[PDB]
RNA sequence: GCCCGGAUAGCUCAGUCGGUAGAGCAGGGGAUUGAAAAUCCCCGUGUCCUUGGUUCGAUUCCGAGUCCGGGCACCA
RNA sequence: CGGGGGGAACCUGGGGAACUGAAACAUCUCAGUACCCAGAGGAGAGGAAAGAGAAAUCGACUCCCUGAGUAGCGGCGAGCG
RNA sequence: CGUAGGGAAACCGAGUCCGAACAGGGCGCGUCCGCGGCCGUGGACCCGAAACCGGG
RNA sequence: CUGGUGUUGGCUCUUGGUCGCGCCUGCGUAGGAUAGGUGGGAGCCUGUGAACCCCCGCCUCCGGGUGGGGGGGAGGCGCCGGUGAAAUACCACCCUGGCGCGGCUGGGGGCCUAACCCUCGGAUGGGGGGACAGCGCUUGGCGGGCAGUUUGACUGGGGCGG
RNA sequence: GGGGCCUGACUGCGAGGCCUGCAAGCCGAGCAGGGGCGAAAGCCGGGCCUAGUGAACCGGUGGUCCCGUGUGGAAGGGCCA
């Protein structure tokens, strides 16, 4: 209307399970694309940002308490690399890249926000808040949302995860907006 | 001939036959191969119609075969007939 | 082509509809058969005044029949017709009506846009309706002497 | 110069709509026969031209180098 | 009422060549020339900006001198302009 | 026309062009009229084709 | 000769291409079974009448998949579990192929008559042909029937040869 | 002939000559840039030398201080290759 209506959710009981969906180019030019490995997003949405990380045997205190639940070390590194029906996330500091162990028995992870000690810093925002998802063969897009208590709190994706269209270098036209899901859907304009 | 309405007649024009890449693509250009006179004709057509009593045909050109129908309501507001199917041309201007 | 038409048709009918159509069909159909006429300016104003004026040419024979709904439809006649108990001798068709009330009102009536059946032939009460399209009932009294 | 089509066993060539490599013929042995064919049986041949990549794998999907096959142009 | 036909050139319009030049030749040139037709008149055409073109610009058209063999056009040839 | 040249140009100027260059090197001081020789354009020293085109 | 357009019209049958939209579509191995991808996702469906049985279309890998209509009655699904690369309900963008109506333009096939065209004891009409043919503009092609031309030099004459 | 490091099969210039109707053809010391080999002196602007070539015009690429039809940009030109 005079704007993209979220509060135009007004079909069950507790809603955070509306979605944001487009399409773009198919394999453009020869490689494909990659999102922002959970977008930062002006809202850290108050979600359990759930970050299973690979963290040291040192980093148990604050690599958890940084907008997240459990973080391990060494104790998921080589006794969790042997299950395949049991057994977010940060990144080793420095270069020790995770594919040496738990790349073993497509996942979700770029890295965490930058300090060289503690991820629960001094200042700490942009580390729990909104989703994201990388190819689709077919289509792409298929990204999350917000919740069901937010008047303007939920169009927050207008210049943030809807100008993720920031890595499609080019092919046609990078957007076909149409949000909303589990109910209903809405499509708009960035 | 010529159009009883518009006054179009048949034009002279060249034909003009080349050869060539055009310079807008691969290029050198085009080379004319020949030229020679030739005529563009109007598009004439005929139109009987009836009008007062008698039939009367027109010599038109296609693109002004309309204009034909305008007259013939101009004509309806006049004093007409007489064995006259020419002679209502001429009075049809 | 834009063209009104006269004789109503399939696809395009009802006199005075503008309707677009192929110039070959207007050309040599419709217009030497008299079927339509060339949608111009010059015709379609006067189409225009065609409409505007029977159009409200006929709110005066639809609002004069109110304006005279609003004289007989509240008023009177009362006939002292010639009577035998009940029943009548003669009857009381309505260019007696018609006619009575003219010489008791000054009125015009015509004895055909009525509502009648039978020429009543008894004397009582009754209340007939009028004519045309909205309809203007008059009441009436039936006497003796 | 630019757009098409192709490559799979010795030869000519089929196909998952991404999960099987196959006809036919030549080629070698066996049955037939006065014979040579045509017959009938059995057995060999696979960088699926090339590295990459999509994906749980690839022989068909995509980028690609490559060689032939056409096709349409152009040539101061 | 008009028309018609004539008139040395000159004018406008409708049609419109070739030799030639290019040291051959086709594009190009000769040339919208020669010639044919129609029309006009003492002249004819044109003529009061839906113009020019870079100037707070000029102000119908025609003719002469300039501008200038410049600007350009061109088998960037011949040459045209 | 001449009093300014160089550069394709923007431009700079007794210089300027190439060049990164206080290397090098390239280019960088009358008109008007008469007369005569010659040249270009028009037959252009005179005569001569076979032929081509238009209209009769 | 030929495509496109104009002159050029009615009425049908038939189909393409497209895009609106709405319904389907999917069976390598394991796996309840016919799992299209990626993300959501712990709740939904039912008196906005489910479980169970029959008639009935359509699709098929012949296993089933799915839709209408009848009856019926307060019960169904997913999570869990397990196998797989991927798991289930439900909602999202997303054609891999197919139908169903829409619009937009595209093609054939029929019938018509009224433009055009031929005819008729002369017709504002009657027959026949007929939206073709003819003619305008435009596209490519065939094209000594015709036109304009070109067909080098050296050379113990020219040609031939070189 | 064999081996080692190399890319001077350089960029910007060229005193001066050979040859010579023109236009071409050929040799060139030396200076600057930034290099290669050498301890260095020095040598390197392809190849033991003399054939392996084609003016202009017209286009194509890649560059680029340039031009850009009133102005800003385009279109299209020029310049270098």
């Amino acid at each position: 209307k005079v704007y993209t209506i979220d509060e135009a959710a007004r079909t069950a009981k507790f809603d955070e399970t509306v979605e944001v969906h487009a399409k773009l180019g198919i394999d453009p030019r020869r490689s494909d694309q990659n999102v922002r490995g959970t977008v930062s997003l002006p809202h850290g949405l108050g979600k359990q940002v759930r970050v299973l990380a690979i963290a040291k045997g040192e980093k148990i205190k604050e690599a958890e308490e940084a907008g997240a639940d459990y973080v391990g070390g060494e104790e998921i590194i080589q006794a969790a690399a042997a299950a395949a029906a049991a057994a977010a996330a940060a990144a080793a500091a420095a270069a020790a890249a995770a594919a040496a162990a738990a790349a073993a028995a497509a996942a979700a992870a770029a890295a965490a926000a930058a300090a060289a000690a503690a991820a629960a810093a001094a200042a700490a925002a942009a580390a729990a808040a909104a989703a994201a998802a990388a190819a689709a063969a077919a289509a792409a897009a298929a990204a999350a949302a917000a919740a069901a208590a937010a008047a303007a709190a939920a169009a927050a994706a207008a210049a943030a995860a809807a100008a993720a269209a920031a890595a499609a270098a080019a092919a046609a036209a990078a957007a076909a907006a149409a949000a909303a899901a589990a109910a209903a859907a809405a499509a708009a304009a960035a | 001939k010529v159009c009883e309405i518009s006054g179009k007649r048949p034009i002279v024009a060249n034909s003009i036959q080349r050869r060539g890449k055009a310079k807008r693509e691969g290029g050198v250009g085009k080379k004319t191969t020949g030229i020679s006179k030739r005529r563009q004709y109007p598009n004439l057509q005929k139109v009987r119609v009836r009008v007062a009593g008698q039939e009367i045909t027109f010599r038109v050109a296609a693109s002004h075969i309309p204009k034909v129908y305008e007259l013939v309501e101009r004509a309806k507001g006049l004093r007409l007939e007489g064995l006259s199917p020419k002679e209502i041309k001429k009075e049809l201007l | 082509m834009k063209v009104i038409l006269l004789e109503p048709l399939e696809n395009l009918g009802d006199v005075g509809q503008v309707v677009d159509v192929k110039p070959g069909y207007a050309r040599n159909y419709l217009l030497p058969r008299g079927l339509a006429v060339l949608a111009t300016e010059s015709n379609l104003k006067a189409l225009e005044a065609r409409i505007r004026a029977q159009a409200k040419r006929l709110a005066e024979r639809k609002a004069e029949a109110e304006r005279l709904k609003e004289i007989l439809e509240n008023l009177t006649l009362t006939i002292p017709v010639r009577a035998g108990e009940t029943k009548i001798y003669g009857s009381v068709t309505a260019k007696d009506i018609a006619e009575a009330l003219s010489r008791q009102h000054g009125v015009t009536i015509d004895p055909k846009r009525l509502a009648l059946e039978k020429p009543i032939k008894e004397l009582g009460e009754y209340v007939l309706t009028y004519k045309p399209h909205p309809e203007v009932p008059i009441q009436l009294k039936v006497s003796v002497v």
